């Protein structure tokens, strides 16, 4: 990954091990869980588009997420070769050519190619594409782990008020239809499927209760 | 604190004149943050080597298609097209540059240079900036245009970027 | 987050992994205790809002306490906004971005209106303003997440007095109050609830006894 | 609906509150048959799309036709918007823009524009596409709410002929299919499926017998 | 209600008997049902304020209904005094001041103060206020008539798929909380609650099924 | 009635067969309902004293009703001339003399000198007087008309909360008291008569009770 100098410049710089380990076991001990989108975009800030292909070839095991993800680059890929033909003939010396969308995953490049893209004048950010790529990717991979379905939630007659909401947010989290699908879901389903003693304790506060008050109704 | 753009404009290939923009910022950040990043080209795409595809003598120069280059395309540095940020300033005079659109909330990349006062654009099309320097570059590149808007000759933002 | 680097020039240098899995370990092995809070605010020193966004986003687990302090980040940015509209008045000689409820929340603000913010001079204290209100919510986080209320507590019958005064303090720690109600319940609740065999010595001491006083009698 | 004005200028007159109760009563009544597409276009005459939105709105019932509707005339535009791209810029002070694939079903259209739309010169056929295009989505639901195929039309033993041939000639328009499919069906089907003794009689009177012929054949 | 004439300029018309007369008719005979809401936006286009005050006065029975209305008119005209506050300072000439939240609705103004608003220069549109105003109180209303919720619709096993889609759309249109969140109900909640045998015929054309052959597939 | 010509004098204008049909039909068939009142005063709108002694006299039956309605508008017509002196002598031209009461009620005058005190300058509403006194007495009309009293109203046992509010809001339009009384009323013997079921739950509702929470509260 590029990194700034004291004067300002940057150059690249190889990949720290540490970062390599450090992914690797997030993704071993954490599985894929909603939260490794957040962590791979903090480990890899400004990592070029060969960094980016090691830290997902180098995941050993869900070798079908990987397959998806793959899958799902390449279509990104051939829509962004679609809508951004390249130029033919003589390129211009003070211009480097405009990568294609296999060149933009990083497949048929080199290295110090990217670097070029990466610190031309003005810079191509084809590490922040392809990371937009790669996290699409790993939302509809973390879609697929979604064990159940957000309209199967139901408290059983034991089970706490906090393990149903906290399963609740969870596959929600998962799910990721919408923003204001997911507002409308909170608001209708959470109130909707619960125990019938705690149930009516809710509906005693209306639809105008807040989460807060929800959970300290059915507390204690 | 209000970011100064400029274009070195050509008539096919030919140099013709360097025109420099101020943006208002101030008063319309987001249209001037994106006619000020498509103009250096930092987010990988932008407007050094589009042309302006349809100059109206008298009224405006219009540009900024650089993907299809005849107005049916463009796109902004927040996707493809974005809201209309506000009505604040008005088309006053030549020199103002207010951004085109295909009606309401449908702001991309094409902007078009004023020549002329044209009072009936308020309220229709965000004005987000004025030429700061080279506006006899601007009244020049009208020869090149036509009624309809046909330009005679291929008229290229032959580079671009920020100054201040 | 930003540093000053040499020499005397604030650039904005990126989250380090490090941080970011010395976070998740601290949330993972301590879960949710009144400790967390000085962890947090001393692991983000200085944090621009996309650092604790990314900070609050690798969370794995616990959504429900996440919502929490989502929605109550939501509820102060409305507050700040309502504390904060702009009233008519004669413009500025100098203008200087102006933080809003979603710009101080870092989520409709882009990382560079957020470092302008900060090391424009005077400087807009949107980070300490987001890190207090993360403080405020990880505090009502935590003081749901406890277990008994401060009333409840009681000593065993050869429960010592050690692990009763460390289990009662713990509990007041994670409770919520001002500082004078707490100064009258160590005073009124302590001695009172202590084992009977150890409480008579408590009461021979006085009550306007020290900590280290009784802690020293009732020992052993 | 615009209706030609003394002397010789098309001005806006609000659709009658007579003619959607009109409509209304025909929705009621003849519900959905053939005859309720002429009946639609007659009292639709040169309608904005504003007047045609509230004529399919003012229906009650039979919520999953209106839907069918709502969704051919979505894919109908499209259509239009794939076979007719509108050029994005600023529009020319004497003539109107050409109306995108949303601006014929009157969504995002003002009046203001559908009425310049039709009354300029030369003038946009709005009107008429959306007649087209609703004309469509009805020939679709009357197709759907046939009971029977034609292939199951058969006659009745002592079922009269007049009523044998005014169902199947019903049910066969109703029936969707091009008219040189149906000047075969008809001397395929007609004859064969009547009464033993009925089929002998028209096949003794040819073929190519006429519709009055055969009637006049088994009259009575 | 306002009429153009032929020199292009309106004035006020005494609002005509059989409008009146459709409108009580259609609120007794239809009740209130989905379809009075477009009903009712076609009959007052261009009316007065004392015109929709006269069209809900003379509504005869639910009066619950109507004082739901009520409120909701109530409600709205608060809002609207306490976002825009009235300038103080000298008025310029050519401008003359304007109405008040409960004034919109017409309970404290004369006719003629309503006939110069509306063709005042620039023209004010209180008509179209107070009949938006009216619409979601009439919204509202329809909700509270929904006989059930979204959620208990499960097709029995005799009920055909044609009357439980029409009840389906019917209450989801009576529903109205959203347009993205109706858009994933007709995804899900329309496929999962089948009966099993239709409910298979169904998932054999997968998600991408659309409702025509959805039908077509059930049906015969 | 008196009908604006566009851009022209105020021409008078017969009333058409069409109101008095309509007026004669409603009062036949709705008798003397609390609606009735509304549309009496829709249909006559501008009108001369002779239009509305006309639309009075064209009623049939009920003539206990029309005879104190004729008590009514003869003791507003002698307080009216007890608070008002009536003067006499030499009048000056082009200005008409005092309206006395009985000539106010236009039983002592013909349709001149109505259409001159509807056309002075200043304007003096005869019509507008004349019909306040008509709606006074068909509110006492109504108010004698009704068969239950407002105190007396109690809901039955199997009687939903729906048919409750409605008789009890029909009854309240009904009364003759005042409009804080009313507000009183419909505020406290709402809730205070209701069965005791549906009671205890509007209880529990507690204070701010509003129509649409009791009756979503009172559902099943």
């Amino acid at each position: 990954p590029i990194v700034q100098n004291i004067q300002g410049q940057m150059v690249h710089q190889a990949i720290s091990p540490r970062t390599l380990n450090a992914w690797v076991k997030v993704v071993e001990e954490k599985a894929f869980s909603p939260e490794v989108i957040p962590m791979f975009s903090a480990l890899s800030e400004g990592a070029t588009p060969q960094d980016l292909n090691t830290m997902l070839n180098t995941v050993g095991g869900h070798q079908a997420a990987m397959q998806m993800l793959k899958e799902t680059i390449n279509e990104e890929a051939a829509e962004w070769d679609r809508v951004h033909p390249v130029h033919a003939g003589p390129i211009a010396p003070g211009q480097m050519r405009e990568p294609r969308g296999s060149d933009i995953a990083g497949t048929t490049s080199t290295l110090q190619e990217q670097i070029g893209w990466m610190t031309n004048n003005p810079p191509i950010p084809v590490g922040e594409i392809y990371k937009r790529w790669i996290i699409l990717g790993l939302n509809k991979i973390v879609r697929m782990y979604s064990p159940t379905s957000i309209l199967d939630i139901r408290q059983g007659p034991k089970e706490p008020f906090r393990d149903y909401v906290d399963r609740f947010y969870k596959t929600l989290r998962a799910e990721q239809a919408s923003q204001e699908v997911k507002n409308w879901m909170t608001e209708t389903l959470l109130v909707q499927n619960a125990n019938p003693d705690c149930k009516t304790i809710l509906k005693a506060l209306g639809p105008a209760a807040t989460l807060e008050e929800m959970m300290t109704a059915c507390q204690g | 604190v209000n970011p100064t753009v400029f274009f070195d404009i050509a008539v096919d290939g030919e140099p013709l004149g360097r025109v420099s923009f101020e943006l208002f910022a101030d008063k319309v950040p987001k249209t001037a943050e994106n006619f000020r990043a498509l103009s250096t080209g930092e987010k990988g795409f932008g407007y050094k080597g589009s042309c302006f595809h349809r100059i109206i003598p008298g009224f405006m120069c219009q540009g900024g298609d650089f993907t299809r280059h005849n107005g049916t395309g463009g796109k902004s540095i927040y996707g493809e097209k974005f809201e209309d940020e506000n009505f604040i300033l008005k088309h006053t005079g030549p020199g103002i540059l207010s951004m085109a659109n295909a009606g309401p909330n449908t702001n991309g990349s094409q902007f078009f240079i004023c020549t002329a006062k044209t009072e009936w654009l308020d309220g229709k099309h965000v004005v987000f900036g004025k030429v700061k320097e080279g506006m006899n570059i601007v009244e020049a590149m009208e020869r090149f245009g036509s009624r309809n808007g046909k330009t005679s000759k291929k008229i290229t933002i032959a580079d671009c970027g920020q100054l201040e």
